[PDB]
């Protein structure tokens, strides 16, 4: 999907993350699907907040000073300080790598699902032509268009209207 | 022994290239982290299902 | 009744008897893997970053440093990466008494 | 997919991880899809390197020796040593379990996608017969074969050629 | 799938996690697919056991008491105790958040796969009608029904029997 069957992104769509591009007798337009976009925005925000806000820290002075006859305590203390840095540096680096892959995978599954929505309504009332592009076998108005978007698309009202141009 | 290491254990030296070891908790050197684990194997390939 | 021209998609297999565990399944045999856990030592007291340790034989740090008559270690070393002492050395403070800040000296 | 609809693996394919088996008038062959294979090899290697190389350790002597009037420090020190072992043992064991499942899931999604590539080009110019097996409704030469592989497969050049044997 | 194309769950199915609802001349019934259900039960149990059992703890007394001339040791010790709480609280909170999402995603992929099984056997011997509902173009008996379940469904034995009512 993302850099897959749908090769690139639209600099034309500025109202969301995932959406559509329609062209008809009335004109062409870029429209973001505000339901999949919002659920993705909320979801990711949650992931981020969890990574930031879960890190709660109390007031603490890390540094400890020892005398020349306290080398063991000095080192015990270095062992603590370094052990914690080792853990946080490893965990933090790896968490980010893992959940960055997860975020990217999540967007991909949302565009593949947004596609399947449109494919499910327009069963054979349209043709799979380009990347995420569908070619209507009927005249789809600025009305029928904005109806494919909110999923309230009427299949019969254009079912037979398609059949004529279809067989041809 | 004349051998050279990066990590020394009370019972002998260890290969330090891996991230973990279950040899000894008290070591000297640039050492893998001691773990109580018996195995820590990461799958790279596919499930071997040849029949 | 007959089988015409075909293309089949699939995946690799081999003689590998390697097994892994997942968060959902145990003892899954796999084609290729990688061990992350070091479970083997050479059984030798090696050099550390090019420098050899200080073997004390039957002497303790106290015995060696005070110059206990049973400690000498012939024409002696001038640098060492760590110290090697026996679990219980038998040559230390031959004349009894208290060694002040001994664990500190040992560390230093 | 893996141990799913495609039941097993090929001991015959030794040039890659995912690939194809073709049979025609010229002969049969095992060919690994070198693009999906390489991206999987590179990707997994990266995961592994991240797990190994991110673990950077400085020179340290864990051991500390205390006297009979230093039992608290002795125990403080045991608490440190054990707390770190507890963390690493739990984290390490769980990371491996989680990302081993993730690796296995990743291969499965690559073979399911390699299949869908072939299914997308050979729309009805072939039939879904076995596991990941496709049965050509036309004569597919060592040329057309090696063309399904690199995705440069010509649907029309065999579109009508299939139709004849198809209706039958 | 879960709260997606299959909107809700069945309070009627009490024998499993994923299953089917059949209605014919004989009667209607709720039957859980005991193979996908068991593999999900075993798998999740494993995830849980791993989270609980991997946490092995030895006998330890956390508390340390210091004198008025041991404020540094007192604080060193607080630094240890707090550093470990910080790590466990962050790791534990985040692991649960991440693997709860993973569990929920896993169920969704199992119901989407259970659906595709039924869709694969009943190629055009039935019609996709509702959510995860399939409408038979032939008379499917309490026999043919219990055969779609265990995947031993006979496509030809009802292939032509469907064709008659189909074209209509
Ligand atoms: C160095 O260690 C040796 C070995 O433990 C000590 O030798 C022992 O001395 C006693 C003296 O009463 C003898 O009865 C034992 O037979 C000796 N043991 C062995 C194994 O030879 C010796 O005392 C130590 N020397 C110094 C100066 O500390
Ligand atoms: C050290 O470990 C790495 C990775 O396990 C391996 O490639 C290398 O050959 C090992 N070397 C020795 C001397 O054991
Ligand atoms: C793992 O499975 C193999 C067979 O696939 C078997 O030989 C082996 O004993 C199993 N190991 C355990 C510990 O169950
Ligand atoms: C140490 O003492 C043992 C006998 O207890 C003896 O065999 C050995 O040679 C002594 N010297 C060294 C350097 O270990």
């Amino acid at each position: 999907a993302i850099a897959g069957f749908i090769e690139g992104g639209w600099t034309g769509m500025v109202d969301g993350w995932y959406g559509y591009h329609h062209q008809n007798e009335q004109g062409s337009g870029y429209a973001a699907d505000q339901k999949s976009t919002q659920n993705a925005i909320n979801g990711i925000t949650n992931k981020v907040n969890s990574v930031i806000e879960k890190m709660n820290t109390q007031f603490t002075a890390v540094g400890k000073e020892f005398n020349k006859l306290e080398r063991r305590m000095e080192n015990l203390n270095k062992k603590v300080d370094d052990g914690f840095i080792d853990i946080w540096t490893y965990n933090a680096e790896l968490l980010v790598l893992l959940e960055n892959e997860r975020t990217l995978d999540f967007h991909d599954s949302n565009v593949k699902n947004l596609y399947e929505k449109v494919k499910s309504q327009l069963k054979n009332n349209a043709k799979e032509i380009g990347n995420g592009c569908f070619e209507f076998y009927h005249k789809c108005n600025d009305e029928c268009m904005e109806s494919v978007k909110n999923g309230t698309y009427d299949y019969p009202k254009y079912s037979e209207e398609s059949k004529l141009n279809r067989e041809k | 022994d004349e051998c050279d290491a990066k990590c020394q254990t009370p019972q002998g030296a260890i290969n330090s290239s891996l991230p973990f070891q279950n040899v000894h908790p008290v070591t000297i050197g640039e050492c893998p982290k001691y773990v109580r684990s018996a195995k820590l194997r990461m799958v790279t390939g596919l499930r071997n299902i040849p029949s | 009744y007959l089988l015409e021209d075909t293309i089949c998609i699939g995946y690799h297999a081999n003689n590998s008897t390697d097994t892994v565990d997942t968060v959902l399944e145990k003892n899954v045999t796999v084609t290729h893997s990688v061990n992350l856990l070091e479970d083997s030592h050479n059984g030798k007291l090696c050099l550390l970053k090019g420098i050899a340790p200080l073997q004390l034989g039957n002497c303790s740090v106290a015995g060696w440093i005070l110059g206990n008559p049973e400690c000498e270690l012939l024409i002696s070393r001038e640098s060492w990466s760590y110290i090697v002492e026996k679990p219980n050395p038998e040559n230390g403070t031959c004349y009894p008494g208290h060694f002040a800040d001994y664990e500190e000296l040992r560390e230093q």
